């Protein structure tokens, strides 16, 4: 179920939003494979940060995450949401979410092509099979 | 896509450590150090590419005059650590092993063009 | 002189702890050329524990340092001086050096030994 | 952009240092009365009286300036950070960036004397 | 600039014999030197040791029960500061693959209540006995164990005794550990405490940052070795004091049958030896050594007119 | 009309057959519209990597620069013959009013001639003092137009409109929005 | 395989892995930091990781001893080191090589040795 | 083309024991041509049929049920995203590269305990002096 | 009539050149005549406001009128508003610092006549302190831009509502686009969890900031270069 | 801007190859702004047809360059490298269909009542203050002023290639898409007629010492692996002065104002954004508009946020 259905929370502020829109376009599906943008993240499984980080938006990245219900993964999108990417030496910039959010995934690319997003989200679904909610309890 | 460092045939390094990659990348991504080793030949003894900040302009690429380093069409290597996205000689070397014989498709068609 | 140092946006540690350097670049020793030896470039002396380390990790240079990347070009050493006290800045300035006028000629290389040649020319 | 931000102030310049006075004692009765509103607003672990003693201390630091200039600039700097302030445009974050002195200790050892800034080398 | 704080100074050698030369100023892109490994660090205690630990460049090695809490330990320190590798207590390899390379390490594996594979006993005495073998086996400088407050042999309190029986046992083992017995831990959303609720009982609560402060304080001099230290608040306090103090901020017998009723579930109840405890207060051992050892003194528990301004507004366009 | 509506057999997509085409042109809005997907033999065969025109490809050029032996480099090199931003004070704008120009000289006495130019050079003249000492003709002929009026702002390449309002246009009247060529 | 880990530990990998390569045993840079040295320092993060599929690719110094070397009948041998079945320009520049001293030089760019006979 | 008739022929054409696979592998029903297998194993087709869009005429059918797309083999990985004609069996001894030394193929090991450490290639950068005394 | 017997286009006689044949030529020779236009233009403006037009320069097909603070708004006003000129619309306004200059700033204003299809710049100067008056009495366009230029650069416009920071971070002190100010800045930002909050720290660097700009070119790479100024506008020379 | 300050000329297939590739550019811009725009008022079937449209461009994108969004294809010197060996069929075949896609979006919301009660009066600008808050493009277009770069001041081979101009009537959201939509066939125009008229040539500038020699020259040629060598170090210098130069972007007109110390680094550069002065207008338009009417205005001036800050 958490699989089979993928509610992605975009924090993209840059480039990536619209690499992530085809995605959303009709030649790489994403409710084919169960993807839907629910726009809040109080209902959003996970978080996208795609796009850069600014000083100015670090907060408010943080209180996006803040919100969302307790079984939440994200993805990071993009070379400039892991590590400041082409705006490293910057002085309004945060150098990666890593440092805001705890990321699961790292998905590299300045754009990072449709495909390999798309191979992100199944290296997340991957790491959903291997979760152990019910054995873990049960102290394996 | 991702990065690769290729090799002549019968298998020698191809970077002969002329710093050029490093002194065109508008992200500041390649760190090289150099030194001669035992041979005499001139080749690096350190080579490392941040995947963090990395752009993918293929300046380096377009930049060595030996083509040592390309750009292979992968773009599936997505990780999970920020430690597992920093490359350094020996991944790269591993990468131009493995996608050799892609990189002769690419630049069988790219190379006139060039 | 008017001190900017307060309405700069800049801390207090870097005025009152850096000293800051202005000179002329050398003529290098490697090549003819003399372009850059005109411009009066001013550059922050180092700190000893922030300057440069090794990464535990891959060995890039780390640094804490973060004016020495910085370096200015003035056209003048007045201007220079000015900017830097205005800053508020302690400053050391290192006077130029060119060369002695010598005379040459060419056919200084032939002259005629009277005594002892004491030389062989090759050309 | 014809009407302006509720807090706005035309930015004008005094020719006379004491319109500049009563322009910087109206800021600081301004500050003063929307110290409690920052308390609730920024939601903040302390009480008032900090934030007052804070807006004390920040302008008993631009006390001794003499050019009427660059009080001018300083003037026009604190409008600006009084305005941003009461609209609740810098966040939490951002306005702790002034009190970190207060949030917590550090940890241990102090260097104070010359031995122990040598002992870590100034660190 | 920054500058590190935990340390006394820069060239800090170990008693093991390692030489370590501290890096660059203080802060997240420099690095100490020492290699720490926090056991049970997804814990509450743990997560303020290890922010406070990785905040300066300390490597800490955690080793992991659960991957998913764990990432919120990712955030505190420098890209390659914080490695976590997975441990079960079970697989004594584990445990002393683990303590490997650490130069100190810290343990806190202690849970309130039994459960199908674990007692009391196994958690507090035998985890404890493991962690100690490892460290006896590999010469590791600074053991530090924590403990529970009132941690004596002779308790009724299965949980004090064998937390008595655990420090019986690490300083049965390693004569050099420094042992640590913090009070009631107030902090922010604790699992037994403000949340749970916003009584003749007494006993002193502490903030938990000051008791990882203090903690990371004995970490590094080596003045604190076969030491054990109690750390308690200013004010002693009743359990109606406390919770009337949050009223205004904001038969035994089948009480003990109802949580029997409530622990076969996923969620985590009430242990029936914690009434056990309530009954039990605060006595604390005099000749130990308190807050003021390591230079801190931790933090303390403790219409008309708008009527007519109305009158002038708009309410209805 | 030379870019008028063309039948659905000269748009490269892949349609319909058989009877099927004959009820969707009765089930249709206009019949020539293509459906959008691209004729998989002619769209993109043979694949990028793998074209017969790669292995004959030389780098292009034009003659007077590939040639080898007549032309140096200094005779066809524009980077080093910029033109500099000519700077006017005010004071050489005097010189222009009162001493000349080199299309129109007002200068005899060349020996003295030079000294004419000193002392506007050190600022003997001031620039008001030359509006008022210049003739009436020199300043219709050379700060405003021969015939007295001022010079309208220039521009390089005078665009002259040209509205397009019949069935050539865009949209057909009743539309709030005008073809303007 | 067993290095002292700064503190007494002797830490045990398996001999395939202090190797360079799986071609040449030793370092071929006098600061080319043997394999000993780089496990000796950070082992805190090899460890629960399998050796296995680290990349270990072949150094190219044995790689090149190996190949036979070329003789050239006139005084200057020629090199690009471009294949010729590739359209386009591969390979290095065009270097000259003089071949009079004794024994074999070798190219500055790929090291294939030409000797004068 | 969205057909029925499409499914359907696809559906005679494979079996339904192919079918069943290919339902549990991806939506569709594809008929093709086994064009080749991979080093992994991994059998990739290609189909001829009229009614195609393009972009669906090459696929891959996998062997494991956890699949990716980091299990394709280099030279095939190019020709199944439409860079090259000619399949890599099909290409001649002249454009297969010479090597001295065995290929291996590691796919991604991303989660997996066999994931990539990087480290420093060099030594540290300035030398200590080793400990010498002398009794004098 | 179908879609199966459409032609291919790939099978076709394409062109085919032996030879390509392209002349070459300036660029800057195509702007002269312009050029010597805009001369004349300038020469005019000048003559008609001397009290407020220090100088001009004309690079090429490029106007820049070199104006004193105080003297702003007369001649904006001017250029708005004389039916030759008919400068309506405001395009970019910006500032650039020389620091071996005394006033260090020079605030450039670019203007777009789109009646007569021409553009013209304005350039003053602006120390640190001292003001520039703001042309957004004029102009409703300008003040975000006048905006923009306090906040990269702090110069001031004088009678401006809401002057305050614009695309940079609340808090932060410091002026960017200003050669005393360093590339990565002074502080970064973190994720505290102590504190629960970001904080501000001063700045610390996994990899150093290398500039390549040490090793730049040591013989002077241009020449003087030529002039396009016409024989009109250039001094006799006597005799 | 570089051209300018560095006294270059461009060959022709390069002034011909980047008014091609600035066009379909042009139409992903306009397909991606009107389509989203549609998406935020409410219409969200067009979005995917346009997001269609824009990946059969993409793949003309990633023939041409390397990477499909971010192409450093477009160089100081000219172009990067010549097209592909098959493109220009490709780009026809492409065109041929593309004129009956965008017929087809024009259907559900030129004359839907609902999209134009939504937008027929809201967002209008007087002729005269578009001009004093320097807008330009379909904006400064939307209220009838005869103006655009291409047509005005031309560059690039926009003198060799024939089409007309939409501008609107009344200052409103209405008319400013329906410039949009027009501006969309003049720009298939374009592609035809410059798919037509390609000439043979070189792509690059002629000379080694401000853009590259190719790979087949470098490696024999002395003279020109020294140039390769020295581009990609220390870079060509550029002669000291100062330049603005202003093109029609998509959204409006987007300049830069560079200035050149005589280094081979800009001494200064400034980008003018054209949703700059389209967001700092916002506050002059967007009063007295309902709340719901406040989303279809922001879809008109169409900001993409790295325009607006940077
Ligand atoms: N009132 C209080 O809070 C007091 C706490 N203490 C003691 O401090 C220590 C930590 O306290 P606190 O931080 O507040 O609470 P915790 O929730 O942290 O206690 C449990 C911690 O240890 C881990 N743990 C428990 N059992 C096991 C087990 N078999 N194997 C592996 N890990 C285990 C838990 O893993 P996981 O995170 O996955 O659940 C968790 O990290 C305990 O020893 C406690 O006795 C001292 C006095 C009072
Ligand atoms: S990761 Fe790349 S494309 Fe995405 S926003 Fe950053 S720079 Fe732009
Ligand atoms: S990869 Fe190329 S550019 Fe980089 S150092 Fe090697 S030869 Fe030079
Ligand atoms: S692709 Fe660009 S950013 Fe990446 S390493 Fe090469 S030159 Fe640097
Ligand atoms: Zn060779």
């Amino acid at each position: 179920a958490r699989q089979g259905s993928f509610w992605p929370v975009t924090f993209g502020l840059a480039c990536c939003a619209v690499e992530m829109m085809h995605v959303s376009a009709p030649r790489y599906d994403q409710d084919r494979l169960g993807i839907i943008f629910r726009a809040s993240p109080r209902q959003s499984d996970i978080m996208i940060v795609a796009g850069t980080l600014t000083n100015k938006m670090a907060p408010v990245l943080r209180q996006v995450y803040d919100q969302m219900p307790e079984p939440r993964w994200v993805i990071s999108m993009g070379s400039c949401a892991n590590g400041g990417g082409y705006y490293h030496f910057s002085y309004s910039v945060v150098r990666g979410c890593d440092r805001i959010v705890p990321v699961d995934v790292y998905v590299p690319g300045c754009p990072p092509t449709s495909e390999a997003l798309m191979y992100g989200v199944f290296q997340l679904q991957r790491k959903m099979r291997n979760t152990k909610i019910t054995r873990m309890w049960y102290r394996k | 896509g991702e990065h690769a460092l290729r090799r002549y045939p019968s298998g020698e390094e191809r970077c002969i450590a002329c710093k050029l990659c490093e002194a065109i990348c508008p992200a500041l991504a390649i760190t090289i150090d150099a030194e001669e080793r035992i041979d005499g030949s001139r080749r690096t003894t350190k080579y490392d590419i941040d995947m963090t900040k990395c752009i993918y302009c293929g300046y380096c690429q377009e930049s060595c005059p030996v083509d040592a380093i390309v750009e292979t069409p992968n773009v599936e290597y997505a990780t999970e650590t920020r430690e597992e996205l920093l490359y350094n000689k020996e991944k790269l070397l591993a990468n131009g092993d493995k996608w050799e014989l892609e990189l002769q498709y690419a630049l069988d068609a790219d190379a006139p063009y060039r | 002189v008017p001190a900017h140092e307060i309405v700069s946006g800049a801390p207090a540690e870097l005025s009152r702890n850096r000293v800051v350097r202005i000179y002329q670049q050398a003529k290098p020793a490697t090549q003819s050329g003399e372009y850059g030896t005109f411009a009066w470039r001013l550059d922050w002396d180092i700190v000893d524990v922030a300057n440069r380390w090794e990464n535990d990790l891959i060995g890039w240079q780390s640094s804490g340092d973060y004016m020495q990347a910085t370096q200015m070009k003035f056209t003048s050493k007045e201007s220079a001086i000015k900017f830097a006290n205005k800053q508020g800045w302690d400053f050391y300035i290192q006077e130029p050096h060119h060369r002695k006028f010598r005379v040459k000629q060419y056919a200084n290389n032939f002259v005629h030994s009277y005594g002892k040649l004491k030389h062989i020319r090759t050309k | 952009a014809i009407i302006a931000t509720a807090f706005a102030e035309t930015v004008k310049f005094s020719g006379s240092k004491q319109e500049l006075q009563k322009r910087t004692l109206a800021l600081y009765r301004q500050f003063l009365r929307g110290a409690p509103t920052f308390a609730d607003l920024y939601e903040v672990q302390f009480s008032i009286p900090t934030i007052r003693t804070k807006i004390r201390q920040e302008f008993e630091r631009h006390r001794f300036v003499d050019d009427l200039s660059i009080q001018n600039v300083l003037y026009a700097k604190g409008h600006m950070e009084y305005q941003e302030c009461i609209n609740a445009w810098k966040q939490q974050a951002q306005f702790l960036k002034y009190f970190p002195e207060e949030d917590d200790i550090q940890g241990r050892h102090q260097p104070s004397n010359f031995v122990d800034k040598f002992l870590k080398n100034r660190a | 600039m920054n500058s590190f704080e935990n340390l006394a100074q820069d060239v800090n050698i170990t008693r093991s014999g390692k030489t370590l030369i501290a890096k660059g100023t203080g802060g997240r892109s420099s690095r100490t030197g020492y290699t720490a490994t926090v056991f049970g660090a997804n814990g509450f205690l743990g997560s303020y040791l290890t922010a406070k630990l990785a905040k300066h460049g300390t490597t800490v090695v955690v080793p992991y029960r659960e991957e998913m809490a764990k990432r919120h330990l990712k955030v505190t320190g420098d890209l390659g500061v914080v490695n976590f590798l997975e441990m079960d207590l079970r697989n004594l390899e584990s445990i002393d693959e683990a303590v490997r390379h650490s130069d100190i390490v810290v343990n806190l594996i202690g849970r309130e209540y039994e459960t199908k594979n674990f007692n009391y006993y196994d958690v507090h005495v035998e985890g404890a006995r493991r962690i100690a073998e490892a460290v006896k086996k590999h010469n590791i400088a600074r053991y530090i164990h924590v403990s529970a407050f009132n941690a004596e042999i002779d308790s009724p309190s299965e949980f004090n005794h064998t937390k008595g029986l655990g420090e019986q046992v690490t300083k049965d083992i390693v004569p050099w550990a420094t042992i640590v017995r913090p009070a009631p831990m107030f902090g922010r959303e604790d699992k037994w405490f403000l949340d749970r609720m916003a009584f003749q009982e007494t006993s002193n609560p502490v903030h938990v940052i000051d008791v990882a402060a203090a903690l990371e304080r004995i970490c590094f001099d080596d003045s604190t070795v076969a030491q054990t230290f109690e750390l308690y608040g200013p004010q002693k306090f009743t359990q109606k004091q406390i919770i009337d103090m949050v009223s205004e901020t904001l038969p035994k017998a089948l009480y003990q049958a109802y949580t029997k009723a409530t622990q076969a579930i996923w969620w985590p109840t009430y242990s029936p030896d914690q009434v056990e405890r309530q009954f039990l207060s605060q006595k604390i051992d005099p000749s130990a050594k308190t807050f003021n050892d390591l230079d801190l003194t931790p933090m303390e528990l403790p219409v008309s007119q708008l009527e007519n301004k109305e009158k002038t507004f708009v309410h209805i366009l | 009309l030379p870019g008028g509506p063309v039948p659905v057999f000269k748009k490269y997509t892949v349609g319909s057959k058989g009877i099927w085409e004959k009820l969707r042109v009765l089930l249709a809005i206009a019949p020539n519209r293509s459906t959008g997907n691209p004729i998989v033999p002619l769209y993109r065969v043979p694949t990028p990597g793998s074209r017969p025109e790669a292995n004959v490809y030389q780098d292009p050029s034009s003659y007077p620069t590939n040639d080898i032996a007549e032309n140096p480099y200094w005779k066809r090199d524009h980077r080093r013959a910029y033109p500099q931003t000519a700077f006017f004070d005010q004071k050489t704008v005097t010189g222009l009013l009162e001493l000349g120009s080199e299309a129109t000289p007002r200068i005899a006495d060349g020996e003295a001639g030079t000294k004419a130019l000193a002392n506007i050079a050190n600022g003997g003249v001031s620039f008001t003092q030359a509006l008022g000492k210049s003739s009436k003709d020199v300043i219709y002929g050379e700060v405003l137009t021969v015939n007295g009026l001022p010079p309208v702002a220039p521009t390089l390449a005078p665009k002259q409109w040209k509205i397009i309002e019949g069935e050539a246009a865009i949209y057909p009247k009743g539309y709030p929005c005008r073809t303007f060529h | 395989k067993s290095i002292i880990s700064y503190n007494g530990n002797t830490i045990e990998i398996p001999e395939e892995y202090t190797k360079q390569a799986p071609n040449r045993d030793s370092t071929w840079a006098p600061a080319q930091a043997s394999k000993t040295e780089i496990y000796k320092n950070n082992m805190v993060r090899f460890e629960q990781k399998d050796l296995s599929k680290q990349p270990m690719p072949y150094a190219g110094i044995e790689l090149i001893a190996q190949q036979p070397v070329r003789f050239v009948h006139g005084n200057t041998a020629v090199c690009d080191g471009a294949n010729h079945n590739g359209p386009g320009a591969q390979g290095h520049p065009k270097i000259f090589i003089n071949v009079d001293a004794p024994g074999s030089h070798a190219c500055q760019y790929c090291g294939t040795r030409y000797e004068k006979e | 083309s969205s057909s029925l008739y499409r499914v359907l022929r696809n559906a005679w054409e494979v079996g339904p024991r192919s079918y069943w696979k290919q339902l549990n592998s991806i939506g569709d029903t594809k008929s093709g041509r086994l064009v080749g297998t991979d080093i992994y194993g991994n059998k990739f087709y290609e189909t001829d049929h009229q009614d195609e869009i393009h972009l669906r005429t090459r696929y891959v059918e996998y062997k494991e049920k956890d699949y990716d797309m980091s299990q394709v083999e280099p030279g095939w990985h190019f020709w199944l995203g439409y860079g090259v004609d000619t399949a890599p069996c099909n290409t001649p001894k002249e454009k297969l590269p010479i090597r001295a030394y065995p290929y291996k193929f590691q796919p991604n090991y991303t989660g997996t305990p066999g994931a990539f450490v990087t480290y420093n290639t060099l030594k540290p950068k300035i030398s200590a002096w080793e400990p010498v005394t002398k009794q004098r | 009539p179908s879609w199966e017997n459409i032609k291919d286009i790939r099978l076709d006689p394409k062109v085919h050149v032996d030879e390509v044949y392209e002349p070459i030529v300036n660029p800057a020779d195509r702007y002269l005549q312009h050029v010597s236009d805009l001369h004349q233009y300038a020469k005019y403006i000048m003559a008609a406001l001397p009290k407020y037009i220090q100088g001009f320069s004309v690079w090429k097909d490029e106007l820049t009128l070199h104006v004193a603070p105080s003297a702003v708004i007369p001649v904006t006003t001017f250029l708005r508003d004389n039916t030759s000129t008919q400068y309506k619309s405001i395009i970019d306004i910006t500032a650039v610092d020389y620091p071996s200059r005394e006033n260090r700033f020079e605030v450039v204003y670019n203007f777009l006549s789109v009646r007569h299809n021409s553009r013209i710049r304005l350039k003053t100067y602006a120390t640190e302190v001292t003001p520039v008056p703001s042309i957004t009495c004029l102009y409703e366009g300008a003040n975000w831009f006048e905006r923009e230029a306090y906040d990269m650069y702090g110069v001031f416009f004088e009678g401006h509502p809401d002057l305050r920071r614009i695309m940079t971070d609340y808090g932060f002190e410091g002026h960017p686009l200003r050669k005393d100010f360093p590339l990565t800045g002074y502080t970064e930002v973190r994720w505290d969890e102590e504190k629960r909050r970001v904080v501000y720290e001063p700045l610390e660097l996994t990899q150093a900031f290398r500039n390549f700009s040490a090793g730049s070119t040591a013989w002077e790479p241009v020449g003087p270069g030529r002039d396009d100024r016409p024989d009109s506008f250039k001094l006799p020379t006597p005799k | 801007a570089v051209e300018k300050l560095l006294n270059v000329e461009v060959p022709l297939r390069g002034k011909y190859i980047r008014t091609m590739f600035g066009e379909i550019t042009r139409v992903l811009n306009h397909l991606m702004s009107v389509c989203s725009h549609a998406m935020d008022v409410g219409a969200l079937t067009p979005f995917l047809w346009g997001f269609e449209e824009r990946e059969k461009l993409m793949e003309f994108y990633e023939r041409v360059s390397g990477a499909r969004l971010h192409a450093a294809y477009v160089r100081p010197g000219g172009v990067s490298q010549d097209l592909p060996a098959g493109l220009l069929d490709d780009i026809y075949m492409w065109a041929t269909q593309f004129g009956d896609r965008l017929d087809e979006i024009e259907e559900l919301l030129t004359d839907n009542r609902i999209w134009k009660l939504r937008t027929v009066n809201i967002g209008t600008v007087t002729a005269q203050d578009a001009l004093n808050l320097g807008l330009s493009g379909p904006m400064l277009r939307g209220s009838g002023i005869p103006f655009d770069i291409r047509k005005n001041a031309p560059y690039d081979a926009y003198d060799k290639v024939d089409f007309d101009v939409p501008v609107g009537m009344n200052g409103d959201c209405y008319d400013r898409y329906l410039i949009r939509m027009a501006e969309f066939r003049q720009s298939l125009r374009i592609i035809e007629q410059c798919c037509n008229d390609m000439p043979a040539g070189a792509v690059k500038v002629e000379d080694f010492k401000i853009n590259s020699p190719p790979r087949n020259l470098m490696k024999e040629d002395m003279e020109a692996l020294i140039h390769h060598f020295l581009l990609y170090t220390k870079g060509y210098s550029v002669p000291p002065g100062e330049t603005y130069t202003a093109i029609e972007a998509p959204k409006g007109e987007m300049g830069v104002y560079v200035v050149s110390d005589g280094s081979e680094r800009p001494y200064k550069c400034k980008i003018r954004a054209p949703g700059f002065a389209h967001l700092g207008a916002f506050d002059h338009i967007a009063r007295g508009h309902f709340l719901p009417d406040a989303v279809a205005i922001i879809g008109t001036m169409d900001l993409v946020f790295g325009e607006v800050d940077r």
